[PDB]
């Protein structure tokens, strides 16, 4: 490394994935963590979170208007009383989408996104494409995604900038007739409460 | 501070890599889960961090290489690598010394400990959170429905006022309440909380562009002034 | 465009590497002085470039990380093989095929050729220079000591005005004539001169920063308007 | 690679290299260029150009002041003169260092530096941090290269954004009493005539 250079070498991963286990080693050396504290981290992250919260919430908007109209009204109070609440969920807002508005949710300035409803972030979401470009051309980014909306369709895109979370509230969908809430729940994918996409017909 | 983390409005960092959620796997080396481990294990205890201001600032530290090169829990590693030195909780040279190890001999063991007692410590921080909201004296200086100027300010220490913000023009769509206050305690300055106010900002005053877009961003009391 | 080339009031990229200028050694490849060999070849013969427009545009379009990790050099060889598959000089798979035989086989000779005549024309460009004076009919909309606004414009193609002097009051300096206009040159849509003015910009207009400095940057008329 | 981050992965300065090498020997075959035309270029741009062009300058202005008053009235009538004048130097103009006015040079959005005055730039005049911050903390900047200007010294930076050029006249040092025009040219830095030092007693 030619040192007026420096800034050219990006640290490899491999000095990553060392740094964790150096890190790992000196803290439950010190008592300051220990295998069973980093073990049930990784269990709620990666297993007792998930979108399915998330989707559980939706289908009983969409099933129960009373429910839908409390969530809207008072989300935070509600989603706690559910048992939705927690590290990065202590204060959730539900964002209702409708025939002419579509939101949209990034975090620009990193990746906030409310774990405790829907787990953790999409892969792009924490990338900067998407976190640049969302803010700015909107249409163009959703269009990636396959959404394509007519330029009649407002877009309100929310940047997590504070503590406070957002999750959308995606419409239900044509053809879903006879359908009991769990069925409901199914069809609620992870990118239609960041806005990315529409539910589709069954 | 003006960092590449700071994304919002550039271009040239190309599409966006669509992945079906199912497809969209979570980790793909331990190393990855090890950081999720790492960072809400120290700050359960408020080591090195006592919330996320004090872990943000860390990432946005970050030599720009490294930020857009480590992946995604490598910025992980590198907020808590450097908040528990900045706070004395590890030293430098022995944090090197052992990762240096752990680069030359990947199979060394990690040494093994059980403490259920910490483990119910932490999941009180999982399922209680660390809500922000605070109450102060002070009344809010704006109300819904005015139209504020955002500042022109440059804050060389952390913010959450994203530079595509700055020097606009916005209407207040909610006062939150008062929230611990970013650009202090991200420096362990005290939690000094201000006011927490949601903006919206049209796409015309943001970008000078033409379609029906607009931007909702959460601004603190002190990056805004009256029109 | 506003991509990672633009990078005035940018924070995060680190100390200047200082050196001493005899220490500063022009080349330490001979790829990088073939790169100097094959910008200004080409450009002498209007191949893939008739001037610097169409030059730095190919480099703006970069991806990032190559832009920050090529080095100086790799922007020129960049931008030749850009402009010269976009001319239609080259063909992009035998370029690619090419490419690949010298990374396999690096020692593989290179086809030697004198051409003195092409040598003279050579010359006349390195001497002769490209200077974008031109004259037109109308006249400059600014004058020296007029207080102008810059606009809040975001070109998706090649433009000279840099984001940090958007959206900004300025003191015309100096109006140079009219000038070949980067924004359409650099896409081969005409010179399409205008009026070029040295403009200044206070450090507080600039920054909202307290110390006695002042940038001044050439700014073409359609960047500003009158106040 | 996985195709969900291909921008994470640079391109090695061996790929330039190979790619600089078929550029080469496409065009040559093609008829395009000729190993005499490159070499021609080199040879201009790595010997024959140089900031001793310029330190002749600095130096005639500073032991006639006939010739300083004509050059800073019309410094591309007189360069020209001179012949320091071809690509990238057709428009090249003088800005004055003075007691209370320090002028710093930078192309902000690449590299643009005057060639047949100064020969090539800096090294660090081409990357980042010189590009980003010169405009912005300029004395933070200056620092770096050993000048600490005081507060009431004012700093012009000129961002080279056009095709016109800037070369900074610095001013004689103290010490210099009794020297010919052919040592005090001696004694003018490249450094000098972007702003980013003052020249010290001999
Ligand atoms: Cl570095
Ligand atoms: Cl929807
Ligand atoms: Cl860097
Ligand atoms: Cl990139
Ligand atoms: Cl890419
Ligand atoms: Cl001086
Ligand atoms: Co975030
Ligand atoms: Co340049």
């Amino acid at each position: 490394i030619d040192p007026r250079f420096p800034h050219h070498h990006p640290r490899p991963q491999s000095f990553w994935e060392a740094r964790a286990k150096a890190l790992e080693s000196l803290l439950i050396e010190k008592g300051h963590l220990s295998s069973d504290a980093i073990e049930r981290v990784i269990k709620h992250y990666e297993h007792e979170l998930g979108p399915m919260n998330g989707a559980k919430v939706v289908a009983k908007a969409w099933t129960d208007p009373a429910f839908k109209q409390r969530l809207l009204e008072d989300s935070e109070t509600v989603l706690r009383e559910l048992g939705y609440y927690g590290l990065q969920g202590e204060h959730i807002r539900v964002v209702e989408n409708t025939d002419t508005v579509h939101n949209v949710v990034v975090c620009t300035l990193c990746s906030c996104y409310p774990w405790p409803l829907l787990g953790l972030p999409p892969s792009w979401y924490k990338e900067p494409a998407y976190r640049a470009r969302v803010v700015k051309e909107p249409r163009q980014v959703l269009k990636e995604f396959g959404l394509d909306l007519p330029d009649s369709v407002e877009i309100r895109v929310w940047d997590s900038s504070s503590e406070i979370r957002f999750m959308v509230l995606p419409q239900r969908p044509e053809g879903t007739e006879g359908m009991t809430e769990e069925e409901l729940a199914k069809l609620v994918t992870r990118d239609s409460m960041i806005g990315v996409a529409k539910i589709e017909p069954p | 501070m003006n960092g590449i983390h700071d994304v919002g409005g550039m271009d040239g960092f190309g599409k966006v890599m669509y992945v079906k959620e199912e497809e969209d796997i979570y980790f793909t080396h331990d190393w990855e889960r090890l950081a999720f481990g790492l960072v809400a294990g120290c700050m359960a205890q408020g080591l090195g961090m006592k919330a996320f201001d004090e872990f943000r600032i860390g990432i946005e530290l970050m030599r720009p290489v490294d930020y857009l090169t480590s992946s995604y829990y490598g910025h992980w590693i590198a907020t808590v690598a450097y908040n528990l030195v900045d706070t004395g909780v590890l030293d430098e040279k022995e944090l090197d010394e052992r990762t240096e190890v752990f680069l030359k001999k990947p199979d060394t063991k990690i040494p093994r400990r059980e403490d259920p007692a910490l483990v119910k410590l932490v999941e009180k921080a999982l399922y209680d959170g660390l809500s922000p909201l605070r109450e102060i004296s002070a009344s809010p200086r704006f109300k819904v429905g005015e139209r504020i100027k955002t500042k022109n300010i440059h804050p060389t220490g952390h913010t959450r006022f994203p530079r595509y913000a700055r020097d606009k023009y916005g209407v207040i769509d909610e006062v939150y309440g008062a929230h611990v206050f970013p650009d202090d305690a991200a420096h362990r300055k005290g939690e000094n909380p201000q006011y927490l106010y949601r903006v919206r900002f049209e796409a015309e005053e943001l970008w000078g562009y033409k379609q029906k877009d607009s931007v909702y961003i959460d601004l603190w009391e002190s990056y805004m002034e009256p029109v």
